[PDB]
Order: structure tokens, then sequence, then C-alpha cells
């Protein structure tokens, strides 16, 4: 009879988490205050790490990783890409990228090499206080739009589904458990933009966007979402090739690389307490198949025909082994 | 030379200087009996080991140190102890009735009555300093006698030895082993008013030690004397470079210039390795760069906390045994290539290092391993700040239904001081927090 | 050397004090003569803390034993204890208090109270340092109830700096002597809110539950409830008696188990309670340790939650099976311990069992569900002084209406205090 | 990776290894918190005995 508590209501992975351990039987919810828990679905902001493993007879477990905000903001990536060397400068499915509140000079050096190599000069700069994006071509505007804020180029030749001629991004949720097994959900989403690609809303990708700004939301697809089957069958039948070998490759690099280089900063293998964490990764894909990491969310949303799916194996393989009752994932190993 | 008074406070604090000035004597080839044979100046001298002996004209290596607590059992073992003939009576100070675990019974009511006659004996030994440096105190924070007398010795002390530092080592309170429910109030009360008095402070977790007992030791049960055997050792560690010839840390003003930039974060984390169960006929024996990378494993830590999470403003490895400074170094490289070790901007990273060739001694008959080389790390890290946000929290759970005040307002304390000492708690987190983030 | 102070007084405080004598003077080797005879120093390391030691070495009681009629304090001179007693600390009038809560504390006991202080202050000027007073007493009757309370509020006036703790019998329908047990033991119940520090209740409706129910006894007798009684009594005083460092004095007990003054009324439990060769296991210990039929209140736990507990576990056991198995009742059932007190569960091991078991559990616990004790005295209480009925017996004796009024008052403030707490 | 300050003695020797460059109240007061204590003490002993005498 393990005991857990609930200290992030709007979690709607968890929700259904803390929804499935009551259906068993064997698990207790407790007051969200109790420190005797075995199990905390910690809060977003603010978790109190340091008050987790002091509880003597109580194997905690906590499903948030310590330190993983690294990975999941914008200006803290860029920098964890940059000077990281297994990451190093030279990263090559990492956009170009920049800070700026400092990077503004080193920005504007690269940015004067293509204006006048007249290659394309169209950059994007967003932050983790967005729903506040800006697409601009000119360096003027971005930087007076943002009087922290990063830059990065915009990829201007995007993979575009046919019919339609329309953007897509690809959202990718990662396990981690207390052993530091990176499993990949077999099942992704294609957030997919209704109105076809203007390089002169159909840009930005993102579900709310093309709910709220867009006409065309629901046409081809239920809910600008494209699975797997679907996305796989077309790149057979238009490009002669398959998921797994054009995209799907790339993106198992990308998930190792990125978790890989930040394990020895937050890998609790000898610590008092353990953690796990489901990530979503969001990726791009150009009009060469290659595949392009876009961010790192540490407290994703999913699809609601993989809720069941997903939740499940949150419990099978992070939750359930470090402690047992009475795949869907890919494991990537390492 | 220049001497070094040590007091031991409350039961703890005797029971841990029980066991480290037996360690000092085993280190230092004194016997129960007061003679050392190796010392062939008789009744004098001003050798390192004089720092911490007294010498008579008899021959006898006398402890300068002294024995407080507000209850006779405790102290009444060291008078029929193995070691009872090194200390003379006048180092031994015992009352009728404890502090009940009540930190304002200790400071106020009974601490009042106490206070002069204890300055009066620790007086007498800094009659026989020629120089005397400072003071190091042992004392737990749950205690109602390791608090509160505490407490209002390090006041009386600044007032009467204002030149002289004073160093702390303190016992973190930890429900496996503790005895009482008030302690989070009686370590933050004595926190508070001891944080302006103390130059630099060691911190024990009891749950470290415990859990380095069970898991290194197979000791199932972990009893106060293999606590304290394990906490004597790296108290050892920590006063071998004002026993011993050396460099690193030869008076206690160093301490403070190594460990301590900012007077109030004065709290450095201490790592020691290897642990070696003595049951275990034949152990490997661990490396330089083996126990150099067990100083950056929680698991080694005197207080659990996470120093990836924190940066870091002074470091000091602490050697004994067989070392070089270049298998050092060698380790160093390696660790700084794998490790989170981040310091703060306006503090050099880098490492102050210590060695002393002589290997660690283990009491005969107990739970440790004799090994060829052990370090012990001082690290000044703001991650050692958790261990105030769990007391701190404990504090406020009780605190918010006054749960057990009455018990303190009625030995003469202010309510006030319970909220004066919890927000000058509040001010040394943020401090923590400002540093390390 | 913290010595302490026992006084029984009235029928049930000194029977039930001659069997807790009885019962402590075996485990520690003590013969009815006062002759030591045992076989172990550990029942001699902290023997003072009851006993003083005369010439050859004889250990004698610091026991008082105090009544206004002779008749039960001759018989526990002609017990089996009776001899060990010290001659000079019989304090008995010739009156009775004819279960009359005003004769014990106002007529009768007051005439014979500054004797048993003179009694009391030869004990504890013979006291290297005292810790504080034990008494034993019902609440239901007269010279225990009454005068005992009297006792407690003088012996408080002369050593205001000590811890006064009592083991309190309250009154039961079931196990009833007469209709004024209510008034009585509510007139008692704040005294003792005010003037003590630890009070072990005691309900004689659990004592014959316990032998009902579970005992297998049909027909209870005073003997049968004052064994679970001794029992019970041996347990809670064991961190007294022998070498630990829990709640080893009177001091420390009340600042680990009481949170605010007036909240000390402890709930006592014990186990085993077998109607008996076979072995209990640690596990065994603990699951009837917290539950419902093993406390000695005749309170529902699950009704109240816990602001503290002490648990002492006696015998030679598995200490890492005993933290094993207490933390994992607080853990399958941390919804009754109150989150606001951190680590609120205390648990002691001592090597010696008593007599006649392997191993044993006492539980000490101060849970907000003791107000149901006081509730039902107070219901009893009310339904007689709403009409007024049986009051002529005080009146008589001088009392007014409006301290019954008042003590009627000062309980249901109790019980509200209790209340606020378990929200 | 420097060493510098390195001292040598037949007990064993020190150094230090830099790896990269940066970027009270008087005995009257005491005494006066400490008699405080003792009068509230005192005060709410009398209140005690007050209460008793009535
Ligand atoms: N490591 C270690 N901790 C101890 C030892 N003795 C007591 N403690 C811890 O110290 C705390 C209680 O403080 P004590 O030293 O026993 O109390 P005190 O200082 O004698 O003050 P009083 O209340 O008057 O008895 C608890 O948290 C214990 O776990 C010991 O010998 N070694
Ligand atoms: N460098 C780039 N080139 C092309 N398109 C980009 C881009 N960076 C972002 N986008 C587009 O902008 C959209 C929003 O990006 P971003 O991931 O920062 O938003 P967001 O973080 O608020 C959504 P969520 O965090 O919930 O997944 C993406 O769907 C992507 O299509
Ligand atoms: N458990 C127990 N209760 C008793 C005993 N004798 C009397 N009582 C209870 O005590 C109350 C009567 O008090 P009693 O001691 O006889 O009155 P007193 O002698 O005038 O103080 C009633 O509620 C009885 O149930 C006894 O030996 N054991
Ligand atoms: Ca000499
Ligand atoms: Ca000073
Ligand atoms: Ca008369
Ligand atoms: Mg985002
Ligand atoms: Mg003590
Ligand atoms: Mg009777």
């Amino acid at each position: 009879m393990y005991t857990f508590v609930v200290r992030d209501e709007n979690s709607s992975v968890y929700a259904e988490v803390s929804r499935l351990l009551l259906a068993t039987g064997q698990w207790k919810r407790l007051r969200k205050d109790n420190p005797r828990f075995n199990l905390m679905l910690g809060e977003r902001n603010r978790l109190p790490f340091g008050r987790l493993g002091h509880e003597p007879g109580l194997v905690q477990l906590v499903n948030y990783y310590r330190g993983a905000d690294k990975l999941c903001r914008k200006a803290s990536l860029v920098k964890l890409i940059k000077t990281s060397p297994e990451l190093s400068e030279s990263c090559t499915w990492f956009p170009e990228s920049y800070v700026i509140y400092d990077e503004r000079e080193v920005f504007l050096a690269a940015y004067n090499r293509r204006r006048e190599g007249r290659e394309g000069n169209v950059w994007i700069a967003k932050s983790s206080a967005g729903a506040g994006i800006l697409i601009s071509s000119e360096a003027s505007e971005l930087l007076d739009f943002i009087d922290v804020h990063v830059i990065q180029k915009y990829l201007e030749k995007p993979l575009l589904l046919e019919p339609g001629h329309r953007k897509f991004d690809i959202r990718s949720w990662v396990l981690v458990d207390h052993l530091y097994n990176i499993y990949l959900y077999r099942e992704g989403v294609l957030r997919t933009s209704s109105e076809p690609y203007n390089s002169a809303t159909c840009h930005l990708t993102n579900h709310c966007i093309q709910k709220e700004y867009s006409k065309n939301y629901g046409r081809y697809e239920e809910g600008n979402e494209m699975f797997f089957e679907e996305f796989n069958q077309y790149l057979m039948d238009a490009l002669n090739t398959t998921l797994e070998n054009s995209i799907l490759l790339q993106i198992k690099h990308i998930i190792r690389s990125c978790l890989m280089c930040i394990e020895p900063a937050i890998s609790t293998k000898h610590l008092h307490y353990q953690s796990f964490q489901l990530f979503g990764f969001d990726f791009m894909v150009d009009e060469e198949l290659k595949v392009w990491l876009i961010e790192v969310n540490g407290a994703p949303a999913c699809a609601q025909k993989l809720y069941a799916e997903l939740c499940q194996g949150i419990v099978d393989v992070a939750i359930s082994s470090v402690f047992p009752l009475a795949s869907i994932f890919i494991k990537l190993h390492h | 030379m220049r001497e070094c008074i040590s007091i031991h406070v409350g039961q703890a604090g005797v029971q841990i200087g029980n066991a480290c000035w037996e360690l000092y004597c085993l280190e230092h080839g004194i016997q129960p009996d007061g003679q050392m044979p190796s010392d062939k100046t008789i009744g004098g001298g001003d050798d390192s080991f004089n720092t911490f002996f007294s010498e008579t004209g008899a021959g006898k290596h006398v402890p300068r140190a002294v024995f407080v607590d507000l209850e006779p059992t405790v102290i009444d073992e060291v008078r029929t102890g193995t070691y009872r003939q090194l200390f003379h009576p006048e180092q031994l100070i015992t009352g009728k009735e404890d502090a009940a675990n009540n930190y304002a019974r200790g400071h106020y009511t009974i601490g009042k009555e106490i206070i002069d006659l204890v300055l009066d004996r620790i007086r007498k030994l800094a009659d026989q300093c020629t120089g005397l440096q400072g003071f190091l105190v042992f004392h737990s924070f749950g205690g109602g006698t390791g608090s509160g007398f505490t407490s209002l010795l390090m006041e009386r002390l600044s007032v009467d030895y204002g030149k002289k530092s004073k160093l702390e080592f303190s016992i973190y309170p930890a429900p496996q082993v503790s005895t009482a429910v008030v302690e989070p109030y009686n370590s933050i009360l004595t926190t508070h008013t001891t944080l302006e008095h103390s130059d630099c402070a060691f911190m024990v977790d009891n749950e470290a030690i415990y859990d380095i007992c069970r898991r290194n030791l197979d000791i199932e049960r972990p009893t106060y004397t293999n606590l304290n055997r394990l906490i004597s050792q790296i108290v050892s560690s920590i006063t071998a470079s004002l026993r011993f010839d050396g460099a690193l840390n030869v008076d206690l003003t160093e301490f403070q210039t190594n460990l301590v930039p900012y007077p109030r974060i004065h709290f450095p984390l201490a790592t020691y390795a290897p642990v070696i169960s003595a049951e275990k006929a034949y152990h490997e024996q661990l490396s330089v760069a083996e126990i150099t990378n067990a100083c950056f494993e929680p698991a080694n830590q005197m207080v659990k906390c996470d120093p990836r999470h924190g940066k870091y403003m002074a470091c000091c490895l602490l050697y004994r045994g067989d070392v070089v400074p270049k298998d050092v170094n060698a380790a160093i490289a390696t660790i700084k290539t794998k490790r989170s070790i981040q310091f703060v901007d306006w503090c050099p990273t880098g490492f102050k290092v210590g060695i002393n060739y002589q290997p660690p001694t283990v009491v005969p008959g107990g739970d440790l391993a004799k090994v060829q080389r052990a370090v012990c790390m001082l690290s000044n890290t703001t991650a050692i700040a958790e261990a105030w946000a769990r007391l701190d929290h404990k504090f406020d759970l009780m605190y918010a239904k006054r749960a057990f005040v009455h018990w303190y307002v009625g030995e003469g304390m202010e309510e006030g001081e319970f909220s004066e000492a919890r927000e000058d708690m509040a001010a040394l987190e943020k401090d923590y927090e400002e540093v390390g983030v | 050397m913290r010595e302490i102070v026992h006084i029984q007084a009235g029928q049930c405080g000194n029977q039930i004090g001659a069997k807790f004598w009885e019962v402590i003077s075996d485990e520690h080797g003590i013969d009815p003569t006062g002759s030591y005879h045992g076989d172990s120093d550990l029942q001699l390391e902290r023997i003072n803390v009851y006993y003083n030691e005369a010439t050859g070495n004889k250990y004698v009681p610091r026991a008082i034993l105090v009544d206004l009629e002779p008749g039960t304090m001759d018989s526990v001179r002609s017990g089996p204890f009776g001899q060990i007693f010290r001659p000079d600390n019989f304090v008995f009038g010739q009156s009775g208090a004819g279960n009359n809560w005003a004769k014990g504390h106002y007529t009768e006991g007051a005439e014979l109270v500054d004797s048993v202080l003179d009694v009391v202050r030869k004990e504890s000027e013979s006291c290297d340092c005292l810790q504080g007073f034990q008494l034993t007493h019902s609440l239901g009757g007269g010279t225990g109830s009454g005068m005992g309370t009297l006792l407690i509020s003088k012996i408080r006036e002369e050593y205001p700096d000590r811890i006064m703790n009592t083991f309190s019998v309250m009154p039961s329908p079931k196990v009833s002597d007469t209709v004024v047990e209510p008034y009585n033991a509510t007139l008692s119940v704040h005294q003792l809110v005010e003037n003590t520090d630890e009070t072990y209740c005691i309900d004689n409706e659990a004592l014959y539950d316990i032998c009902f129910r579970t005992l297998k006894l049909t027909t209870p007798t005073y003997g049968d409830l004052n064994h679970l009684v001794s029992a019970t009594m041996s347990g809670v005083t064991t961190c007294l008696r022998f070498p630990g460092q829990l709640n080893a004095d009177l001091r420390k007990l009340a600042v680990n188990m009481v949170p605010f003054p007036r909240l000390h009324f402890f709930m006592p439990g014990f186990a085993p309670l077998t109607s008996q060769y076979r072995a209990l296991t640690v596990p065994e210990l603990t699951q009837q340790m917290f539950d419902s039929k093993n406390m000695m209140a005749a309170c529902d736990p699950r009704h109240g939650r816990y602001l503290t507990v002490a648990a002492i576990f006696r015998g030679r056991m598995s200490m890492k099976e005993v933290d094993e198995q207490m933390l994992n009742v607080q853990n399958k059932n941390s919804s009754y311990f109150v989150e606001w007190i951190p680590n609120n569960v205390k648990t002691a091991v001592c090597d010696i069992p008593p007599r006649g078991l392997k191993m044993s559990a006492t539980f000490i616990g101060n849970s907000t569900a003791i107000q149901e004790l006081f509730k039902r005295i107070s219901e009893q209480f009310t339904a007689m002084f709403r009409r007024k009925a049986f009051l002529h017996w005080y009146t008589g004796e001088g009392m007014d209406e409006m301290e019954f009024t008042e003590a009627e008052s000062n309980m249901n403030d109790l019980v509200s205090e209790y209340q606020q707490y378990q929200d | 990776m420097e060493v510098i300050e390195l001292n040598k003695c037949t007990s064993g020797q020190s150094f230090e290894v830099i790896l990269k460059p940066p970027s009270d109240p008087s005995l009257e007061e005491i005494q006066k918190k400490l008699e405080a204590a003792e009068e509230r003490r005192k005060y709410q002993e009398a209140e005690l005995l007050k209460h008793l005498a009535e």
C-alpha cells in the first residue's frame, strides 16, 4: 500500500496517472502537505527537492528532475548547446540561435554575412514568457520588439505536406526513469498548420493558434493532429521513404544527445531520492528531410487519443518499477 | 605554538568529545594514564600536540578541554572511563537537573545559574596558555543544554575572549535517533543567537552518520558509540592540522580565511572517505583518485544535500595516509571533467590541499577498518542551505499552531524571540540563494 | 538520582497503587521485606527513582498511602507487599468521604491534608533531586477524587516547579458504585486541567470491555480490572525505572507529549492481552498496541487525531524490526497523525520484559479523541444537573450550585479545545 | 591547472591547485536579557501563588 501526493492540479498527464494509481487498489493518496509519501506528483515551480529523501523508511520518488530546466528553457537551451563540448557550437541539428537581453553584437555579426551573401536572412524572436513572437527579415525590428529573448534562424525551407502546402511540427514524448533509461514513446503527433505556407498563423503550428486564428482548423486531419500511421504512409506514397529512416533516426539521436549531456548534472543515481520526468520534444523537418530541434518541454500535455496509453506507461516503467504492484516505448540505449 | 581549548556541552558534546580525545591519544601515542613515551621534553614544550595537551611536571599530558553538562550521568562516564586519568576534576562540570530538551530552560533558567562557574573553569585553562588561539565548541542542536547553554556560553566567550576565534562542531537533529519533538525549535533558537559569535561551524547531520554506518559498516541499528567513532574521525581530520606539523589550516584563523569569505555563510560541508567495515577481512584499498571522487558523492557527506545545485565558495582537501601531490592533481583533473563543480564568480575555482603522511587511526576493536589513505573534504557549498530549509519548515509547521511554545515562555523567554530567530533564518536562507544562483 | 514521590489516595487509588508496587517490586527484584534478590544490575540502576535505601541494603518505596477510612489501607498493610511500605507513610482518617467530592475536598479532607503534606515534605527533603510527584486515584469517589485534587493543589503551591503526574480512573455506569460519580468526576477534571502536567486516563468502561470482550471474563471483578491497570502502570513507567534515553524523566515526557498546557490527558494502551504461551511477533505487538481494543480510555482513535505518541517495547527483539513496524503504522495511517507536529511518534526499547511475558508493548497517546471520554462524563453530569438531582449531598457540605455550573462550563471548554485541534 | 605554495615537511605537505581565475552585545546587555527572563518567571510564579491563594 504505497502513498502518493498530488501537488499539480492542472497536470492533465498526472491527473490520469493519479487516477490509474487509485484504480489499482494498492496506492493511497494523501494530503498535498503530508510528508509521509512514496511518490510526489510535484508542482512545476519551486518544487522543494531539498526536503525529499529525508523520511526514514520511505523510498521517495518525484516526477521531475531537479536541474532539467537547463534543457526546458529557451535561453538555457541555447547556452547549454553553445557551451557544452558534448554538443558544441558546431551542432548540426539545432538552428543558429542567440540570446538577447548577451549576444547582440554576435547576432548582428552573422546577420550581416547573410544580408551581404544574398542568402536567406529571416530570423525569429521568442521567449519563455509567451502564450508573443516576431518573425522578420530586418534585425532592427527583432531587437526593438524585445525592448530575456532568444533569436534563432527561421527555417525558411520547411517540409510541406500535400495536399495543402502546409507547415507542421513533430512532438515526441520521452520518459526518463530513475535509472536514467531513455524511453521514447512510440506514438508521436504532427501538429499541422491548416493554412498554406506563404513565404511572403500559417507559420506558427501551435494547437491553440490553429484553433483560434486559423479558418481551416480540422479540415485535413482531426484537430490539426496527424499521427504517425498517416504520416508514415504519406512519406511512402509521396517521398518513397519511411518515417523511421527519414526522420525518426535523427529524432532518437537528438533525444539521446540532449539527455546524455545533462546526465551528470541531474542524475539521481546515488541520491537520497529518485526522479523521473516526462519530456516533450518539438522537432522541425525541412524539405531535405533533415530534423531540427526547436525546444524541449518539461511539463508537456498529450494527445487525447494517447493519454490512455502513455499515462499507463508512465505507471509501468517509472512508478511500478520502484514500487511494484501485485512495450509502448523505444529504449534509447546508451 | 598557540593553544586551543575544547568545550563539550550537553550529552552529544561530551560523548563526542570523549570519543575524540580517545582518538587523539591513540594518534599521539598517549596512554590512558596520561604518559607519552615519545615526548622527550618532560613537563613542557611547544610542540604541535601541545596545542591540545598541557604537560605536568610528572609527565602527564592533560587535554585542554572542559566538559559541561546540566546532568551528571554523562560526565560521570568520563570520571570513571578508560581515560579517566587524563582529566582533573576541575575540567568536569555537572548540574542536578538538565534542560529537558528546552532551549529556554538551558539558556535562561538553568544557564544563568552556572554560566559563571563554567567561565571560571575555562579561565583556568586560559591562564595556562601563552598564546590562546580560541575555542572548539561541541554540542547538539536539539538538546536543551546543547542548544540553550551553548548559545549563552558563545555570547559570553565573545565578551571575555573577543580577539579569539570560535569554531563549532554541531549535531544536526535527525528523527531516526532524536529524543525530542521540539528539536527544530532548539536548533533555530540556538543558530540565531550563536550566529554572530561563531567564525566557522561544522554541522553533522545524524541522518548522514546513521546511513553511512548502516550502508558502509553494515550496522543494522547504529548506536551513539557507532556514530561518535565515525564523527571523531571527521573531527580528527579537521583538527589534525592544529595537532601536527603542517602548513594548511595551521591555526583557527586559517579556517575562516580558507573556508568562510562571507561571515554569516560559515557552515562548510564535510565529506569523508573511505568508510570500510572492519568485519571485511580483506578489502581492496581505494586509490587517491577513488577516494577523491568519493568526496563528491552525496552518500559520503556529513549533511545530505546536492552540491550540484549550488555554488562553491571554497574547498579544502585533507588527506591522511599514502598520498603524494602528483596523484591528487591527477584525480582533480579527472573530476573536473566529470562532476558539476561550479564556483561563484568572485572566487577562484581551485582546491587547497593538505597531506599528512600518518594514515588514519582507528580505535582497536571498533567498526572502522584501518585504511592506507583517506580524505576529508571541507567545501563551502550553498547546497548546505537545504538543511536550513528542512529545519525552518518543521519550525513553521509547529509554530503556526504555537505548539509547545508554552514550555519556553514558562522559562521566562518571550514569544517574540521565536519569530525573531525565524526571521534571522529566513535572512540566512536568502543569503544562500543569492550566492548560489 | 531524580526521585519520584508516589501518592495513592482513596479506595481505588490505594488498591491500584498497591498492585503497582507489587508489580514493579517484582521487576526490580525486591522481595516483600524490602531485600533485593535480583540477578541483573539493570534492576538497580534506576532503583532510586521509586525506592529509598535503608539500613541493611533495604529498599523502601517512596510511597505515601492516604485515605479517610482505615479499611482499604488495613488491607494494604495485610496484603502481599504490606510490610514493604514505610509505616509512618500511612496517613488515614476515620470518617470517610461517602463518595462525596465536597467531603474530600472541602470538609473531611481538609482536616487531614496537612498531615499528608508533612509526610510529603519529609520524603522530599531526603531527595537528591526530586523531579515530581505521581498520584493514583479515582475520580468517581470522594477521597481519591475530592481530597486527591485538594492534595494536588497544595502540593503545587509548595512545589510549583515540580512535575505533577496522575493515574486517574474515570467512572463508568458499567462499573459504578453510586450515581453521583459524574458529579465527582466533572469537579475533579477541572482540577486536573489546571494542576497536573500528565494524566493517564484509565477508563473503567474500557477495562470492563477488555475483560468482557477480549479476555472473555463474563463477570469481571475490580481485581480483574486492576490487573490491566498494573500492566499499564508498569509499562508507562518503564522509561523512568530502567536505563534509556527517550522520556527518561517526567519533565522530558511532558515536553514531548504536551503541546498545549491543558491538553495533557493521555490514552494508555497495552499489548498483549491474552485470555498464552504463544510467542508474540513484533508486527503483532505493533498492530495490537495501536488498536482501539487495547486502549484503556474507551475512545476510538479513528474518531480523532494523534497530537503525540509514545511507544515503549519491552523484551529482547529486533530493534530494526521495531523501527520498520512503527514506521509502517504511521506511513499507513498518517491521516490520524497531525501534520503540524513533525515526527510526533517516539519509540523506546527496554530489554527487561514484564513478569510472565517474552515481550510486550505499552502505548501512551495524546489523541484528540479523548474528548469522547469528557463528552461522555459531561452528558451524564448534565442529565442529573438540569434537574438538580442528588445535589443536596453537596450543598449540605457548603457547596453552591454556581460551582457546578462552572465545572460544567470548564469541561465543555476542554472538549471545545480538543475539537479545534482535531480540524 | 597551476600548483602553487608547495610547503613540505617530514609529516606531510600542502599546496594549492588553481583551475581557473575568478571573474557583539556587552556583558551588561546580556545580564539585562538574562534578568528580564528571570523577572518574567518570577511574575508568572507570583500570579500562580496569587491564584492558589484565592
Ligand atoms: N551523534 C550523536 N548525537 C547525539 C548524541 N547524544 C545525543 N545526540 C543527539 O542530540 C540531540 C539531543 O541533545 P542532547 O545532547 O542529548 O541534550 P543535552 O545537550 O544533554 O541537553 P538536555 O536537554 O538538558 O539533556 C538528539 O538529536 C540526539 O540524537 C551522541 O552521543 N552522538
Ligand atoms: N527556427 C524556427 N523556424 C521555423 N519555425 C519555427 C522556429 N522556431 C519556432 N517555430 C515555429 O513556432 C512555433 C512555436 O514555437 P515554440 O515551441 O517556441 O512555441 P511554444 O513553446 O509556446 C509551444 P509548446 O512549448 O507548448 O510546444 C512552432 O510550432 C514552430 O513551428
Ligand atoms: N479500576 C478500579 N476502579 C475502582 C476500584 N475501586 C473503586 N473504583 C472506582 O472508583 C470509583 C469509586 O471511588 P473510590 O476509590 O471507591 O472512592 P474513594 O475511596 O472515596 O476515593 C468508582 O467509579 C469505581 O468504579 C478498583 O479497585 N479498581
Ligand atoms: Ca613536551
Ligand atoms: Ca566575534
Ligand atoms: Ca471533624
Ligand atoms: Mg514551451
Ligand atoms: Mg542531557
Ligand atoms: Mg469505594
